[PDB]
């Protein structure tokens, strides 16, 4: 009882707070979509014109 | 027990759309009851969805409020399940501040048609028995399953991967051989000493696994839209996606379909409360339902002959005849007493509460006097007064108590006519 | 296989060589006066002489105003641009209404550019760079069909280094475009280490070198877009292209002046040829009075595509005018700028043929008694309702163990799924409970 009344750091020290840190799954793109499925790639010969 | 995010909600009791092979609904099963006409009709629509061969098709579920028109539409989603896209929106959800009202329907139509592909991958999986490295670089790895062991000469791009990710002897790991990515599953139980612990894989180390994968047709549009597309998929930055990109992607998927490298999996759009759409949005549904990539869509409404939004014109369902001519209308019907009591039993199973048989009778009277939905809301509050009473079971005087604590709309409206000048505006 | 869409049964206008309409052909039936007239519009579009000239298909719901407009697209074929749009797409939230008209008017004019495709692919056997320093890089290629050496431009070798290519990789070079892709490491090197983070591919069984004539389709709108804003300039491989979000923009009038001046230069040099296409506007009555007053200029303009409009409204109010009524929902001063085609209601004897054509397209066998009965439903309701009953009735027939429609299967569906008329009667008889 005296410890808390004297200074609360004698009972619990104030912790070094920080935001909660999180990651999702990486968003999985199929090899097929990556090979044949972007207009930047499959249309590049047209895009030149 | 613990509670996950999904808790007991207004449709949690529906675990399917209970039907025989004949597409005839038995009186009560899979958590829903009655509606023999509307559920036989929903069975036929569920087969049109599962067949997939006919494109751009619509059903409107219509009838008095509280008659299960959202219930059969939600049960149909549970019965359809994973491995076919189903997407739901409320009619006022398309009115974006950041995107065209017409484009918001074009996204909803193309979240709900899937592309499906299969790809083969050399995957290595095992317990790492030992790993060694030198100062270019050279090194050596050993992996074990319950049925074989190997040693391996590592290359440099693996050496940098194993060392970056601190792979240690006694881990159980998956190596994506095509990509150099390491996933660690845990540690072996025999090296759990000095957390997560797991047994070694079975079979051989290097498996040529086949992965089937699916991408919504819209999810291909967003990948194509930006220097990195997929961020805009989650963050909502997808907006006014350039229609010439769709003119290409729809034609590209239309050759993958027939070169056989992909197959398209028609899903469902459930555009709930359809009477919220403007005549401008109906003008889009009039024409977006007439192309090969269109899903089947379910629409639900509870409106009489009504003013269609954006005009002074009145028409059935709150939909212009323009669009009703595209579609089939399935009518729900008002519940009988038998069906009303049976829904209350099933809600009492789903909320896990006991109540007296005469309690179910007076609650069925209340249900028939108040269009069911209010009686369903009394179930929980009656059980909480029973818990306050330390009762085993809900009694008639628990229901008669709670019926006086919480008003239905009719008694609330009637009391609002006593103090009619004390409330503001009339 | 392909999915059966609403208009997948129509394959053309099906006119005979005199220009007259057959009674039933190419998936269409009846409609002679309207579809004979669409023949004259196909002759107009294929003649290329005209700009901005326009047509209005008018008449009740379920009468062919979308079917004939898509039949025109089948008579033109994939070689001629046909841009479909809904009048309700004009309400963008990033650009003004008149810009969405102008973009769609520019999607309906096509350049037709010819170039030889030239692909080299194979395992790379060597690289040797040859101011004296790098005039070119020699590269050696191998496939199971043989070998070549190629003399690369330093810009292509910069792309090989972009892809992190080395000798023993399998490469695709598109020599007419400068595209380069690593397919994988060649599997003759698959034992260089027992476990390394590369994917190995078999030595290509294809030719080292392949040629085609290819024909590129590009619209004037693709030029107006791709040249207006600064490009991303960043082939993913970057990071500035993460910061500025791409968005639609009110592309200036002047730039279109220069695109027209550059395209004129190239069609004179014979590097390109032109196909003035069609813009097809579904639901034209859903355009605002401001949009209709922009078409009072756009339809005059000496570069504009042919325009086809559809409407099904009576003498209603014009959208956004507060109180002005005009036929078809179109202002009289725009209606005075279009050739109007009227569209007829079908007799039951025409509807039965449409139901048969839909059934045999949709894959349904139907007994003559049930086909007569869907003809009777065509007397009660509308063509679209009767057509829509076929697949539902097929599923009940299939569940009842037969591969053909018979009376009780269609009579079940007729009791099970309502039309607009019957459901509107059910609403009016319970009007106080909705
Ligand atoms: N002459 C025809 N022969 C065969 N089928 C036709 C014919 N004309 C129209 N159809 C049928 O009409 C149905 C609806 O298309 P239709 O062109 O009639 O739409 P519409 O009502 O005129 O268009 P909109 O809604 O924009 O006014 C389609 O299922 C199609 O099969
Ligand atoms: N057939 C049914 N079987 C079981 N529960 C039902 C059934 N029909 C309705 N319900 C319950 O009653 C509620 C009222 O029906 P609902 O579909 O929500 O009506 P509405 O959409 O018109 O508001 C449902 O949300 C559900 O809780």
């Amino acid at each position: 009882f005296r410890k808390v009344c004297n200074h609360p750091e004698l009972f619990e020290r104030q912790e070094t707070w920080s935001p909660f840190h999180i990651s999702l799954k990486p968003y999985h793109i199929s090899k097929f979509i990556y090979r044949h499925g972007q207009i930047r790639v499959f249309n590049h010969s047209r895009d030149r014109w | 027990d613990v509670t996950r995010i999904e808790r007991i909600g207004a449709h949690s009791h529906i675990r399917g759309l209970g039907l025989d092979d004949a597409l005839e609904p038995r009186q009560a099963s899979q958590g829903m009851v009655g509606q023999l006409a509307a559920r036989r009709a929903a069975g036929v629509v569920l087969e049109m969805i599962r067949e997939g061969k006919i494109a751009g098709r619509a059903v409107l579920i219509a009838g008095q409020p509280g008659t299960g028109k959202t219930a059969i539409a939600m049960g149909m989603a549970q019965a359809l399940g994973p491995d076919t896209p189903f997407t739901a929106i409320a009619g006022s959800e398309i009115f974006s501040l950041e995107m065209s009202k017409t484009e918001a329907l074009t996204q909803a139509f193309r979240r709900s048609i899937g592309v499906r592909i299969k790809e083969e991958t050399e995957i290595i999986e095992g317990e790492v028995v030992e790993i060694q490295i030198d100062r270019s670089k050279v090194g050596k790895l050993t992996l074990k399953t319950t049925e074989m062991e190997t040693i391996y000469d590592l290359g440099t791009k693996m050496i940098e991967s194993l060392t970056k990710d601190k792979v240690q002897a006694g881990d159980v790991i998956t190596i994506d051989k095509a990509t150099g990515k390491i996933s660690k599953l845990g540690r072996s139980f025999t090296r759990a000493r000095d957390t997560k612990f797991v047994q070694c894989p079975d079979g051989e180390l290097q498996k040529r696994k086949e992965v089937v994968h699916t991408v919504s047709l819209h999810e291909i549009d967003v990948i194509n839209s930006r220097t990195q597309g997929f961020l805009a998929l989650f963050s909502g930055d997808t907006g006014e996606i350039k229609s010439e990109v769709r003119e290409q992607i729809n034609a590209k998927v239309a050759e993958w379909r027939e070169e056989g490298k992909a197959e398209i999996i028609p899903g469902v759009l459930f555009i709930d409360e359809v009477h919220m759409l403007d005549i401008e949005s109906f003008s889009f549904l009039n024409r977006a339902l007439e192309s090969d990539m269109a899903p089947v869509l379910i629409m639900a409404t509870n409106r009489g002959i009504t003013r269609i939004r954006g005009t002074s014109y009145q028409s059935p369902h709150g939909i212009p005849i323009d669009l009703l001519d595209r579609l089939l209308i399935v009518s729900t019907t008002p519940y009988s007493e038998k069906d009303t009591k049976q829904i209350l039993r099933i809600r009492c199973e789903e909320e896990d509460v006991e109540m007296s048989e005469d309690a179910y009778t007076v609650l069925t009277r209340i249900g028939l006097e108040t269009s069911l939905r209010y009686a369903i809301q009394l179930i929980t509050a009656a059980s909480l007064v029973c818990r306050k009473r330390k009762g085993t079971e809900v009694q008639v005087d628990d229901i008669k108590r709670v019926y006086s604590l919480f008003l239905d709309e009719s008694r609330s409206t009637q009391y609002m006519k006593e103090y009619q000048d004390a409330f503001l505006f009339n | 296989t392909q999915r059966i869409a609403s208009h997948s049964h129509v394959k053309g206008l099906g006119l005979d060589e005199s220009g007259l309409a057959k009674q039933a052909a190419s998936g269409l039936v009846g409609q002679e006066n309207a579809r004979e007239a669409c023949g004259v519009i196909v002759e107009l579009i294929k003649s290329k002489k005209m700009a901005g000239r326009a047509v209005l298909l008018a008449g009740p719901p379920g009468t062919g105003k979308t079917a004939l407009a898509l039949a025109i697209a089948q008579e033109l074929g994939s070689k001629v641009p046909f841009c479909p749009m809904v009048g309700s797409e004009v309400y963008s939230t990033e650009i003004k209404k008149t810009e969405v008209l102008m973009e769609n008017f520019r999607r309906a004019i096509g350049l037709r550019i010819k170039e030889t495709k030239e692909v080299y692919e194979g395992e790379v056997t060597e690289l040797t760079p040859c101011g004296k320093t790098i005039s070119h890089v020699i590269i050696g290629l191998k496939t199971a069909k043989g070998t070549k050496q190629l003399k690369l431009d330093p810009s292509i070798f910069e792309s090989l280094q972009k892809e992190r290519v080395e000798a023993g990789d399998v490469i695709y070079i598109e020599a007419n475009s400068g595209a380069v892709k690593r397919q994988g490491r060649c599997d003759t090197y698959a034992t260089e280490f027992d476990l390394e983070a590369e994917e190995y591919v078999p030595l290509p069984k294809g030719d080292v070198h392949k040629k085609k004539e290819i024909i590129q389709d590009v619209t004037l709108h693709d030029l107006d877009v791709a040249n207006a804003r600064p490009q991303g300039g960043q082939d993913i491989l970057s990071m500035m292209g993460q910061l500025m979000k791409p968005k639609k923009t009110e592309i200036t009038d002047k730039l279109r002046g220069e695109i027209n001046k550059v395209v004129n230069k190239y069609i004179d040099q014979g590097i390109a040829e032109l196909v003035p296409g069609v813009l097809f506007v579904d639901e034209v009555h859903m355009l605002d009075i401001e949009c209709f007053t922009y078409l009072h200029r756009a339809l005059e303009s000496s570069i504009a595509p042919i325009v086809i409009f559809a409407s099904n409204r009576g003498n209603c109010v014009i959208r956004g005018t507060e109180d002005i009524t005009s036929p078809h929902g179109i202002p009289l001063d725009l209606l005075d700028r279009v050739m109007i085609i009227r569209t007829m209601l079908y007799t039951p004897q025409e509807m039965k043929q449409i139901i048969k054509i839909r059934a045999q397209t949709e894959g349904i066998n139907i007994s003559e008694e049930a086909l007569n009965h869907l003809g009777e439903i065509g007397t009660k309701t509308t063509l679209r309702y009767s057509v829509q009953l076929l697949t539902p009735a097929n599923l009940l027939a299939k569940i009842n163990g037969k591969d053909s429609i018979e009376k009780e299967h269609v009579e079940e569906i007729s009791e099970l799924f309502y039309d607009a008329k019957s459901s509107a009667k059910i609403l009016a008889d319970q009007q106080d409970k909705y």
